[PDB]
């Protein structure tokens, strides 16, 4: 779980830096919450991350909501990951 | 048919604007811009591997490629994830066709993908309420 | 065709012995079905009872009718051996009910109607899975 | 058609319980689904035209059946309710 | 809590009238869905009840231990738990254990408000229940 | 959680042994629980390795049970087949 | 058939490499697969008949390609080996 | 020991310009993981991919004039492998299994 959580946190920082034209550097995950799909068909998870990142040589905390949609692809589980929200806390 | 004209409008516009730089049809295209861009990133290596081992020299090769792309559904599983992967490969191929100065193959590629998708999956597409099904599949809970 | 003769032999013997109580590719497929269908019937017992209480199975027309609506379930665009063994397991549950209400003469027609709609609808998928060999492999332990 | 045939049968069962009647369900002759504002709702309004026998005579009825789906514990569960049932 | 008062009021009231034969809307909602859920879960509830010896209040208090342990959250799963309560209440009546019915309602109410309080606050309590089945 | 499903598989292992070998073991508790999941995404199977305690005529003994679980995409749900592979004294 | 077009292309590229030839792959004409002794192996032997241009003349060739699959860290990997490539 | 020579010799010849099995499978695996291995700075398939990743790092170490780190890199990769899959490496009869996997 934790290793995958760290990669989603890095992913959230990368998407924030691209979508808002910023240079935050991921430091670490603080706490990780997951809402799984309400039914077996949805096949999606909402990840609620609190993470530490450097902005111009000062560490700050951010709350990131990262949506993951999965599906049966060509002989593998495939997914789409999307940043829903990224704000200071 | 309206399913055909919708599918061609969406796939044509997405392949074209992927190769360049930048109502239900508007939302399907919004969904494709969100998802296709991430599916291409995730499959970059696999798509490059496929491309290096296929000929895309003329419209006959574009037609031939659309046929082998659709054949992937024969394991008996159809979903919007596999469909967006097929279209995302289309976009990847469109960018490559721009790179090797074959821009005139891009609209035929869009048409051939549209043709083979609607011909083969019309019944499944209709049962999903067409592109509204696609928008809903990628709509966040 | 080979695929049809095998499909009918397997589904007929299974439905017959399920409705009764007691007892290579075709042999192994029937041994697989006996392991799995009994488990699938137990897991779906409640849902199967629910469906049965809301369906008429009073004549061969109703049996043929039931086979058609049983195959319609694949229209979501997903086919696998689990979904197929569930359909046959429902078949076997309906066979027991047909024995219970003294309609034993509907059992072989039910077996035949299920085989018909399965082979007609899913022939291409079945051949590509190497027929009933794919079924045996799908429920073979790692 | 499987869920539709069970919904028509339920409509006849539910009608003739609510209105103390003895209709025998024969078949669905036509089925229309008016699905909810957004699919997240998972509520479907089924419009059914069905044949039922009344005093051993074949008559036809329009039934509106509301169905709220939800994810049960190991199974998809639902609440079915007859909203309307009248001859046509 | 304010919710617990209405909760026990609704669950107790419903389990009572089922045993015999916002709060006003919740009860009507419960009357609508409950019997439908018991009818379809008839063989399910029977099987579950058959494997659970309930001949006394010791088993009723022991039933809440597994109810609070066995507990996705939706009004469907909640109405199914309360519905199972109505089914056990009817059973308790048939075996001359009517005095175990009010305690059963309290046990079920306890489990509901304990394990899923965050969700009910989030849902606007029983106003939300009425909306789910509206 | 994990502990509940593992407990139900153990009860299953005892129930299946009692039927298959005409025995009347009473399940007490799960002792140890390991699982090897499918080698690839297509296998869609898990092998559960349980150590459990059951009563055999009012004396508490330990057993090793191997329970196989094959799952697949059913009608709007995940569905599965459970099978007892091995059940021996330890 | 996408996989079959990729194997035939690999066959020619690999043959071109091991024998300093400049064959240009044109098309597959017939593909046969003899699959593994048991399914768990996940090994497939491919018998391919293919058209290739050898100095601007279109000749035909029998390629045999062994493929062994295995589950990679988040993708399916394989190993392909040309066993035979002879004109026909 | 027997592992270390195979890995070391395969990583050596790779960096420059079982051994026969790694020769066959390694360059194929490097080709189609080139990009995954560029950024990184149970079965035999994943195991040949780790040794393949060894050869890729070994090639890198040569381009950056750190060739003296190649022999240590073979020992490093050999150790983490045998220590971690000791109970698994004996289930496939050692490298006689590795060769069967790719026979």
């Amino acid at each position: 779980n934790s290793l995958e959580i760290e990669e989603l946190a890095r992913f959230a920082v990368d998407e924030h830096n691209k979508k808002e034209n910023a240079l935050l550097e991921f430091v670490r995950v603080v706490k990780a919450k997951e809402q799984m799909g309400v039914n077996p068909e949805e096949m999606q998870t909402m990840y609620y991350l609190t993470l530490e990142a450097k902005d111009g040589g000062k560490k700050k905390l951010y709350e990131a909501k990262v949506w993951v949609k999965w599906w049966w692809g060509f002989h593998i589980w495939d997914n789409f990951k999307e940043l829903q929200e990224f704000k200071p806390v | 048919s309206e399913l055909y004209r919708q599918s061609l409008e969406i796939i044509s516009r997405y392949l074209r604007e992927q190769a360049t730089g930048a109502a239900t049809s508007r939302k399907a295209l919004e969904t494709l811009r969100r998802v296709g861009d991430g599916v291409q990133r995730n499959h970059e290596t696999a798509f490059q591997g496929m491309l290096r081992k296929l000929d895309i020299k003329n419209e006959d090769d574009v037609k031939s490629l659309s046929r082998v792309m659709i054949h992937v559904f024969s394991d008996g599983v159809t979903n919007w994830g596999r469909i967006v992967t097929l279209i995302s490969f289309g976009a990847f191929v469109a960018k490559h066709l721009k790179t090797i100065n074959q821009e005139s193959c891009i609209e035929p590629l869009a048409e051939s993908i549209t043709d083979v998708l609607v011909r083969t999956k019309r019944d499944w597409l209709v049962k999903q309420r067409g592109w509204d099904g696609f928008v809903e599949f990628f709509h966040v809970e």
